[PDB]
């Protein structure tokens, strides 16, 4: 009946794992062995932002390197003035349940969602001048995980119906459909070329998509539980995933497997958050024992502890020039650090 | 010069409205309380739903003694739920909602509150664990046609405790009934409870017009106890 | 006029040792406690907040009424000399008495805040510090310090001849220089009953019993269990708080009414009154001691670090 | 891959006794909780029983009890579960499920629709 | 049987995935390790800068 | 002043 189907399907696995394994050619540490270390990085918070009134969950940071977006689970998407600490908007949400933030890349637009399934791009440039919805993005079966900005027209979305989801705000409606993911799709990446774009999910896996064809090119392993984090190497080579095993890991997309993997035996907490710095020797990790870590992305040294939160850190972020990293926690304040 | 000055001014202004309606929008915040209702399909949650609004999240808004309840039913999710659940920390109480009737789905019902209990994130907030569809549990317990032994088998080995306070007319059979289908998930919430949250048990029917005073009480009871904590007193 | 007395002033060599002996466990104890307490509040930073900074203004205070409270009487005790000189008989009762009214403002202070709490709703944060407890705990410790400042002021080292001997001791004088002195001169003990001893009861009785009220009066049994249990921790603080403090204005109060000066016997009287108020010292500081033993009996969140 | 392989099963008159194999690979079997899952013909999804990360704590639905029994083997990365005494009404696909995440006494994992880290499943018929 | 449609997609997106060429791991690490020192002057967190530059001063 | 209330100030504790 189906004997040959399941036969080519289980053959098929085995055919690319000995291609990887022969690939396989040497560890990174092996070729990393000699190399200097980062030493030990001080970093120290500069800045408290404080206002939100409930659990921040999401964060992002402008083309500028200046303006900071962030949304609270108390209906508010605020964006301060990180040099000044002020305030610029409060956009209070129609739901109170919002999971993802993202900036435009051109700082017109903003988006937000979250359990109520719809992804609402709103307008900071109005005619009018006040912060006012652009679009309600609707389609998606599920709770909206992450969304980014590939332009002002364009935004890719992931949500819990296991699927990712590009838009066109004007017409409203998706044009592209990404599905294989088995379960829930908790973040994603878009490349520096913005041609491609990497997520994770909660099936111990991440997904190499492409933005035009919409096939899906590469699916990494090796962890061992969701997938909560992800971020792309500035190279565009290769990208770090967090998981709720308490482990990093950073895949290369064209080796096709594992390169190295950033865990300790006192970390027995997941990672919320994920983020290279510029030149992509700092790999910054924040997890559920409210620290976030700074790993030496060649020799997998803990280099450093941004030791500054109570509850968990929801949110990660590197400025685009690299001169800060914003860290959101369910305190209901975000630190920037440098 | 005067053009920065002018427009560092300008910014630390809008900055002053947006505190004044963030401090306005904190004090509307904090005096509302939320709640996760949660349970299963079969579980009699629209009765409540209707209940509460005689005074794809259904939320339901409801006041008693000038005190505002705010109420969410998450519906438009897949049944992976571990995910979004965790938007849940802040809620005051988790009303689970149970049919105590159907035996088939006890232990499915069991093991969801087993796993919220214990849950890393969901470990401090309170359970007003509602066993809904009594008169059907009475139906179904005077019939015969159906033993819980079946399905529980520590229920030959089980007495109603001396606390126990069955309504008048009630059959001996039917209190033990109920009183075991509560004791399983007392068992569960005192197993780890450690003194940071509580359940709190009721019955209640298709018919019952009292359920928003009962979330007022549990409520209260769940605010007091965790500011005696914080102020040391246990 | 006057007649001489029936007999001599002493402080017994026995009652000197035991006094010694109590004393010395007093210091102990209420610094390990007050220590440890101190230890929790300003070492782990996830354990300080709003509420818990009026206890560690409580316990501060109570640092200070032991530590400069119990060295100088219990030498005082045995010696029955002034070491110190002019310039400290103005400081040590003034801080004495500042510290006094911090801790027994403090406790008014975590009445009503306790209040507070059972009444409203949704008084729960992590790390935070309301401006309004900053405020008034700073507020506290200013209204001390300037309630105490007559102290500082009045006292003064007179130089005396008695039993054919020479000796310089430090008192509030006598004679003082303006009305104002005079005044506190004719009722600090009346003024010390009252303030410090009638009004934290007011204060915290009052406040107690209406949270006591908001408890039980209104809606498993376990948690009347609770209850019963935090109102009955809550009763016995303010109860030892009383007996503590009571013997030490009451030696005071009674050496202002049975003390009268053609009385041949009034130093028998006045013999007795020594042992009371050095008894009443020591109470006074066991006052101070008792607050982190009760913080380590009722409050789980500290028992798991308090001791082993 | 995280990947879980159930063996056992197959035809088993009434009565008599089973015991299945599911063979962990690609994760650290000794850090999770583990549990199996049955779906009977024309049912939904149930949960049979549980093992925590020694073996000191178990646990199993009412209805099994005193007929099935789990073991588990961390030196061999392996979990059994031996059934006693099968009624006609214990025929169902078994499945051995893992709970989502390392160290946690909380699993989320009788799904009606896929679950992640769950085997394909044996059936067992009476 | 109606599998037949459903069976596919275990294959299909499995066998794009593996005709794609692939680099051996040693020079995607030469990869990394270059652009990590090439851009090394131009991150603050590797090396930290003069207060005066950092805007967070 | 009356000697003996100075020496129970003497010997009596700092209040």
């Amino acid at each position: 009946e189906l004997d040959q189907l399941r036969q080519e399907a289980e053959q098929l696995k085995n055919q690319i794992r000995d291609a990887r394994k022969a690939c396989a050619d040497a560890t990174l540490s092996q070729i990393t062995n000699n190399i200097d270390p980062v030493g030990r990085i001080q970093m120290r918070t500069r800045r408290t932002l404080r206002g939100h009134l409930a659990k921040i969950y999401a964060m992002h940071w402008g083309t500028d390197s200046r303006l900071l977006v962030s949304a609270s689970q108390d209906g508010k998407l605020i964006i301060w003035d990180s040099y000044t600490t002020n305030k610029v908007h409060a956009i209070p949400l129609r739901s109170s349940w919002v999971m993802t933030c993202a900036y435009a890349p051109s700082g017109n637009y903003v988006a937000c969602g979250g359990l109520d399934n719809i992804c609402s791009i709103y307008n900071l440039k109005t005619r009018e001048g006040n912060v006012r919805v652009s679009r309600e993005l609707a389609g998606h079966t599920g709770y909206l995980s992450c969304c980014r900005f590939l332009d002002d027209n364009q935004i890719v979305t992931s949500s819990g119906d296991t699927t990712c989801a590009l838009w066109d705000i004007e017409t409203g409606q998706q044009t592209t459909t990404f599905t294989g993911h088995t379960g829930d799709v908790m973040s994603l990446s878009l490349a520096p070329d913005t041609r491609l774009f990497v997520s994770g999910a909660c099936d111990a896996s991440a997904k190499l998509w492409d933005v035009r064809e919409g096939m899906c090119r590469q699916t990494f392993t090796g962890h061992e539980s969701d997938i909560n984090a992800i971020c792309f190497f500035p190279n565009g080579n290769a990208f770090a995933t967090g998981s709720d095993d308490a482990t990093c890991r950073l895949f290369d997309l064209r080796a096709d497997q594992e390169l190295m993997t950033y865990s300790h035996d006192n970390i027995i907490c997941g990672i919320t958050s994920v983020s290279f710095s510029k030149s992509g020797r700092l790999l910054l990790a924040g997890y559920d024992d409210f620290n976030c870590n700074v790993w030496d992305a060649l020799k997998a040294d803990r280099a450093g502890v941004l030791a500054g939160h109570d509850n968990r850190v929801s949110c990660l972020g590197v400025t685009d020039d690299g001169m800060a990293v914003a860290t959101g926690s369910w305190d209901s304040f975000l630190k920037i650090w440098n | 010069t005067e053009d920065q000055r002018n427009e560092e001014k300008a910014q630390r202004e809008a900055n002053k409205k947006i505190e004044k309606q963030l401090q306005k929008d904190k004090q509307v915040y904090r005096a509302t309380h939320r709640l996760l209702l949660l349970g299963a399909d079969n579980s009699g949650k629209s009765t409540i739903v209707k209940q509460m609004r005689i005074l794809g999240i259904f939320e339901t808004k409801f006041q008693v003694d000038k005190v505002n309840f705010h109420m969410f039913d998450v519906g438009g999710q897949r049944d992976e739920r571990r995910k979004w659940i965790q938007c849940f920390n802040d809620v005051t109480a988790i009303i689970f909602v149970v049919d105590s009737s159907d035996y088939n789905r006890l232990q499915e019902a069991l093991n969801l509150f087993k796993s919220i209990w214990n849950n890393r994130w969901l470990r401090t907030i309170s359970v007003i664990l509602f066993l809904n569809k009594q008169d059907l549990l009475a139906e179904k317990v005077l019939a015969g046609k159906s033993k819980i032994e079946d399905y529980f088998p520590e229920f030959a080995r089980y007495t109603t405790p001396e606390d126990a306070t069955p309504e008048p007319g009630e059959d001996p059979r039917v209190t033990r009934a109920k009183y075991f289908i509560r004791d399983e998930f007392l068992r569960i919430s005192t197993a780890s409870g450690d003194g940071r949250h509580y359940c709190y048990p009721h019955f209640t029917c298709a018919v019952d017009t009292e359920n928003a005073r009962r979330i007022f009480n549990d409520c209260k009871d769940i605010i007091l106890q965790m500011n005696l904590r914080e102020y040391n007193l246990v | 006029s006057p007649p001489p007395c029936q007999g001599p002033i002493e402080i017994k060599e026995t009652f000197k040792y035991i006094n010694t002996v109590v004393s010395c466990l007093v210091f102990v104890l209420g610094i390990i406690g007050n220590s440890t307490l101190l230890r929790i509040i300003y070492k782990n930073k996830c354990m300080r907040n709003g509420p818990n900074i009026l206890i560690a203004s409580l316990a501060l205070g109570d640092l200070l009424h032991i530590v400069i409270d119990i060295p100088i009487n219990v030498y005082k005790l045995l010696a029955e000399d002034w070491p110190f000189g002019a310039e400290m008989c103005k400081l040590v009762p003034f801080i004495q008495k500042a510290s006094v009214g911090i801790t027994v403002l403090s406790l008014c202070a975590l009445s009503i805040d306790r209040y507070r709490a059972v009444a409203s709703w949704s008084r729960i944060k992590g790390i935070g510090v309301p401006k309004w407890t900053a405020v008034e705990i700073v507020l506290i410790w200013v209204v001390s310090v300037v309630l105490a400042v007559p102290e500082a002021i009045g006292f003064d080292i007179i130089t005396m001849d008695y039993k054919g001997s020479y000796l310089r001791i430090c008192l509030l004088h006598p004679v003082q220089k303006t009305a104002f002195m005079q005044f506190y001169k004719t009722a600090k003990d009346w003024w010390l009953f009252s303030f410090y001893f009638c009004l934290p009861l007011a204060i915290t009785a009052f406040f107690y019993t209406l949270m006591t009220c908001e408890m039980l009066r209104k809606k498993l049994n376990d948690h009347l269990k609770q209850r019963r249990e935090v109102a009955k921790t809550v009763f016995c603080l303010v109860l030892v708080f009383a007996l503590c403090w009571l013997p030490l204005h009451l030696s005071r109060i009674l050496k202002l009414t049975l003390y009268n000066q053609n009385d041949p016997n009034r130093c028998e009287l006045l013999s007795f009154l020594l042992v009371l108020d050095y008894i009443g010292i020591n109470m006074a500081s066991l006052n101070s001691c008792i607050n982190p033993i009760a913080l380590y009996l009722v409050s789980k969140r500290f028992k798991n670090c308090f001791k082993s | 891959q995280v990947q879980l392989q159930e063996s056992g099963g197959g035809l088993v008159q009434p009565g008599g006794s089973l015991r299945l194999s599911c063979a962990a690979s690609g994760f650290t079997f000794s850090n999770y909780k583990m549990n199996w899952v049955r779906q009977a013909p024309g049912k939904g999804l149930e949960w049979v029983s549980d093992i925590s990360q020694s073996g000191a704590s178990i646990s199993y639905t009412g209805s099994v009890k005193g007929r099935f029994t789990i073991s588990r083997d961390n030196a061999k990365n392996t979990l059994y579960l031996q059934m006693n005494s099968l009624k006609p009404e214990d025929t169902a696909v078994y499945y051995c499920a893992r709970c989502p995440a390392p160290f946690t006494r909380d699993c989320f994992d009788v799904t009606s629709t896929t679950y992640a880290y769950r085997g394909q499943g044996t059936q067992v018929t009476v | 049987t109606a599998s037949i449609a459903q069976a596919r997609k275990l294959v299909e997106q499995l066998k794009m995935e593996a005709n794609i060429d692939r680099i051996k791991v040693s020079k995607a690490a030469a990869d990394l390790m270059a652009y990590c020192e090439a851009h090394a002057k131009e991150d603050p967190l590797l090396t930290p800068v003069p207060a005066s530059e950092n805007p967070f001063r | 002043m009356d000697k003996e209330a100075v020496y129970f100030a003497h010997l009596d504790i700092i209040w």
